[PDB]
């Protein structure tokens, strides 16, 4: 029974500052070296920094040395990570971790669930939903909605207000070069039921308060 | 600096199989290597620390080995709650901790032929300015699948970007969408738009194409 | 009662060249590592095989403080498994090294307006140095088929070469002072201990 709770993550512009905080519980916090470890979206894990059990020692990776700052308050049982001059490379989910200390060297005994830190110079934008219409294949067909140009994550996507569940795939978004995100959501249906059954996708972007219902119907010619 | 090469990049294995993953170091680490588990989305979790010491609360089926550069993690009998990406992590360089690339363990199952559909840019998108040609690879296995855009028989590269779902909970199949993004002016300058797909379950490459503005 | 003489190792008025790297033996003293902790003036500082935080509470049999001077581009060679002129011909660390390496820019100290040429390295050697080897032989390096009878000339080169340390050199060629703290624990009494007695 060991718990770590990250908080303080959020969207932030380049060159700004941001304060992260890990709340420890159910062990002697003031007697273990503490770790920060980040993981970029889709990339691998990356060690960030270390502070000693007494807070006298502070060590950093070469990618963040002289630019982050680790600290800790033993009375409050908290671990702080001040992030000054954030760059785009810092966009990642950050984790706090207990050392364990059973070795002369650092290892990672228990992991917190982490908090998201996105660095981007774009304002919040409403998504643009576009249809993806089929045609005469010849089997079964498929159709979808393109949730293009929005920021930040996430966007919730459903089909026929939740009535259409099986056969649906909503894909992870992709940070296109404009700093905005693009997302694809699709569903497969038998080639016959295209005139009778109506198809409408439901997109909701809470960070922008933009709800959109888009009709999807086959290409006409 | 120390880099860690973990191999294979991705493997397929069913339940009960004796799984083994190799982690190799750019230079000698005595035994300060660590094996971590990470489910998709969940936080990482310690499995093995210091070459071959089982962490408290980790099932006995897990076991490390090796010393020097070539280390090994072994699952004697795979279990369903173990399908996850496994990382290796060296510690010898204390103030420069580096991890491995990882080895996702996907549920082994029969080869599945993808259903390849292509979607032209909607008229609503064309009036805005941009144009996105979508190509869908649906329900297939394994992950490895080549998607190649052709525009007037011209091989395209760098114009698009893919996205793949995790191994689906129902049929254990993957899915992929290439989003070929380009401007309006670059859209009418060309006619044919094609999506060539190569996959292990295809006796020959499959192409799905359309001509601009003909339906 | 007696602290370990870490001050005369760092704050020494002058260091030696890399080929004649100077060794201080640390034994029979309480190790105060806080001189490493507070001094943020350190450009490069990496510990291998042992943690710096978990160091002030661990007894070792002997400590070995090596000190010398190199240039910035060469600093990354002071580590196990590395190769290069410094690692191969001047100062080689073993692959199972357990210690720490510290280095800081001393351009203000080891640079003269005319170029301080006092610091040297070994440019040629018939074989790579064994770990912790200190070669200072000035034997004329034989490079060609014609043997060198202690004379220089055609394929007879002097094995040592000088650094060109000027205040206007780029940070790559600026002089960095370097100290390697190696640690050894043997089947023997531990004479060096942190404050955790
Ligand atoms: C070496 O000098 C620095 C200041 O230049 C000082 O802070 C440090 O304490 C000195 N070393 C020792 C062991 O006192």
């Amino acid at each position: 029974e060991v718990q770590l709770v990250e908080s303080g993550g959020g969207v932030v512009q380049p060159g700004r500052s941001l304060r992260l905080s890990c709340a420890a519980s159910a062990f002697t916090f003031s007697s273990y070296d503490m770790h920060w470890v980040r993981q970029a979206p889709g990339k691998g894990l990356e060690w960030v920094a270390v502070i000693s059990y007494d807070g006298s020692n502070k060590y950093y990776a070469d990618s963040v040395k002289g630019r982050f700052t680790i600290s800790r308050d033993n009375s409050k049982n908290t671990l702080y990570l001040q992030m000054n001059s954030l760059r785009a490379e810092d966009t990642a989910v950050y984790y706090c971790a207990k050392d364990g200390g059973k070795l002369w060297v650092y290892y990672f005994d228990y992991w917190g669930q982490g908090t998201l830190v996105t660095v981007s110079s774009a304002s919040t934008k409403g998504p643009s939903v576009f249809p993806l219409a089929p045609s005469s294949k010849s089997g079964t067909a498929a159709l979808g909605c393109l949730v293009k140009d929005y920021f930040p994550e996430p966007v919730t996507v459903s089909w026929n207000s939740g009535a259409l569940t099986s056969g649906v795939h909503t894909f992870p978004a992709v940070l296109q070069s404009s700093g905005l995100y693009s997302l694809s959501s699709v569903v497969t249906v038998p080639s016959s039921s295209l005139g009778t059954q109506t198809y409408i996708c439901n997109v909701n972007h809470k960070p922008s308060n933009t709800k959109v219902d888009k009709r999807v119907e086959p290409k006409s010619c | 600096d120390i880099q860690m090469t973990q191999s294979p990049s991705s493997l397929s294995a069913s339940v009960g199989d004796r799984v083994t993953i190799t982690c190799r170091a750019s230079q000698s680490i005595s035994s300060y290597l660590n094996w971590y588990q990470q489910k998709p989305g969940k936080a990482p979790k310690l499995l093995i620390y210091a070459a071959s010491s089982l962490q408290s609360g980790v099932p006995s089926r897990f076991s490390g080995s090796g010393s020097g550069t070539d280390f090994t993690l072994t699952i004697s009998s795979l279990q369903p709650e173990d399908f996850a990406t496994y990382y290796c992590q060296q510690s010898y360089s204390t103030l420069a901790l580096t991890f491995g690339g990882g080895t996702k363990v996907e549920i082994k199952r029969t080869v599945a032929a993808p259903s390849v559909f292509i979607f032209p840019p909607s008229d609503e998108q064309l009036k805005s300015g941009t144009a996105s040609v979508v190509c869908l690879l649906n329900n297939f296995y394994p992950r490895e699948a080549k998607v190649q855009w052709k525009v007037d028989n011209a091989l395209q590269s760098g114009n698009s970007q893919e996205s793949v779902t995790e191994q689906d909970s129902k049929d254990s199949t993957y899915s992929l969408s290439s989003t070929l993004t380009l401007s309006k002016a670059d859209y009418e300058k060309h006619k044919v738009y094609a999506c060539e797909v190569t996959h292990q379950g295809l006796s020959s490459p499959v192409t799905k194409s359309f001509n601009r503005g003909e339906c | 009662t007696n602290l370990c003489p870490f001050g005369e190792v760092f704050n020494a008025t002058r260091f030696a060249s890399v080929y004649a790297w100077n060794r201080k033996r640390i034994s029979n003293c309480v190790a105060d590592y806080s001189v490493l902790y507070n001094s943020a003036s350190f450009s490069t500082f990496k510990c291998y095989g042992v943690s710096p935080t978990k160091l002030n509470d661990l007894c070792f049999t002997n400590v070995y403080a090596d000190s010398f001077v190199i240039r910035g581009d060469e600093v990354r060679q002071i580590a196990p498994g590395q190769t290069g002129k410094i690692a191969d011909y001047n100062y080689k660390l073993p692959d199972d090294f357990t210690g720490c390496v510290i280095a800081w820019n001393s351009n203000n100290l080891d640079s003269k307006v005319g170029g301080n040429y006092n610091y040297l390295y070994r440019l040629f050697r018939k074989s790579n140095l064994k770990p912790f080897e200190r070669d200072i032989s000035t034997e004329i390096y034989q490079a060609g088929s014609t043997p060198c009878n202690g004379v220089e000339g055609f394929n007879c080169y002097f094995p040592l070469q000088s650094y060109g340390f000027q205040p206007t050199n780029g940070v790559g060629y600026q002089p960095y002072r370097v100290v390697v703290l190696s640690f050894e624990l043997l089947h023997a009494p531990a004479t060096v201990c942190g404050p955790k007695k």
